[PDB]
């Protein structure tokens, strides 16, 4: 809200000071991904 | 008593046939049966061993000369079979999916193998004759082979990428491998749960007697695909119960022991 105004009990994030003093917002977790990465294992190397 | 040597023996053809050593060999020898758990399960009796012993006592075998030694399954039996008696009998159930394993068991016990050890991390091994095979025991053996050429390089495989090796076994409790005799092989094996031994098949063991209980005769002892023999101590029976089988064995225990002969080594 904004004291001394008619804007009261509005729901949302105001863009005036979003960080609110914090150095950074952090979120932890894991994640798995598929890829088509290249390899031989171990062919195309010299015969010896 | 010249042991460690082999000398010419001699005799004649005028000497008469001596007495029957039966009724004495039974007394100064021992008989060990190897039955499957299914037999005692079907039976559901606690005194069947004393019963068969009192029955043997009529044939001549005394009370404490007979031994029974159970085994849950053919593979658990194949896992380090330790047959230490003077006359061994082995009753073997038939299963078309277990054919190769119950033939390897036969090729392992019916014969007498001279077994040297093996270390895969250091050496690369080759076979010399057609009877120098590799027998692997354990709980789950996964054996892969990569043959090598004259200049120590693989043939359709690479000496680093074990996945390119050629697979001959996959989680088998007993394996008997023959490969091309004249080529060095690099091996991958589950050393932790399996021991492999390089063994030479010597002359046969005349001390055991396998008795297939069910299906037709399939056991190809000789690895070579030309003989497919049926030895004298390779017996067959057709079954619907087990008491009939044990009574048959007891009634014809003399023919069995005539087919068997006390060991040499
Ligand atoms: C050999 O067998 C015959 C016939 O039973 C018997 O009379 C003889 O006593 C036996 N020999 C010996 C040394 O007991
Ligand atoms: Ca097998
Ligand atoms: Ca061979
Ligand atoms: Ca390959």
């Amino acid at each position: 809200s904004i004291t001394r105004t008619r804007v009261s009990r509005l729901y949302g994030l105001p863009a005036a000071n979003p960080n609110n003093g914090k150095e950074y917002y952090e979120v932890a977790g894991r994640f798995s991904l598929i890829s088509l990465v290249p390899s031989n294992d171990d062919y195309q190397t010299p015969i010896t | 008593q010249n042991y460690g040597i082999n000398l010419p023996i001699t005799g004649s053809m005028d000497t008469a046939y001596a007495n029957s050593t039966q009724e004495e060999t039974f007394l100064t020898s021992t008989l060990c049966l190897y039955y499957p758990t299914e037999a005692a399960t079907e039976i559901n009796d606690n005194s069947w061993k004393d019963t068969l012993s009192q029955l043997f006592l009529t044939k001549g075998w005394p009370t404490g000369s007979v031994y029974f030694k159970e085994y849950t399954d053919i593979a658990s039996f194949s896992v380090d079979p330790q047959l230490y008696c003077d006359y061994n009998v082995v009753l073997m159930k038939y299963d078309a999916t277990l054919q190769l394993d119950m033939s390897e068991l036969a090729d392992l016990i019916l014969n007498e193998w001279l077994c040297n050890p093996m270390d895969i991390t250091l050496y690369y091994y080759q076979q010399t004759d057609e009877a120098n095979k590799w027998i692997s025991m354990g709980s789950s053996c996964t054996i892969k082979v990569c043959p090598l050429n004259t200049q120590t390089l693989g043939i359709g495989c690479l000496t680093t990428d074990t996945a390119t090796f050629e697979e001959v076994a996959t989680a088998e409790k007993l394996v008997i491998t023959d490969v091309v005799d004249g080529v060095n092989h690099k091996l991958d094996v589950t050393t932790a749960t399996c021991t492999i031994r390089n063994c030479k098949k010597l002359g046969p063991r005349e001390n055991v007697a396998v008795i297939q209980v069910g299906g037709s005769d399939v056991l190809d002892i000789t690895a070579d695909p030309t003989t497919a023999p049926q030895t004298e101590r390779m017996m067959r029976i057709n079954w619907k119960k087990w008491w009939q089988v044990f009574y048959t064995v007891v009634d014809y225990v003399n023919q069995i022991i005539q087919a068997m002969s006390k060991r040499s080594r």
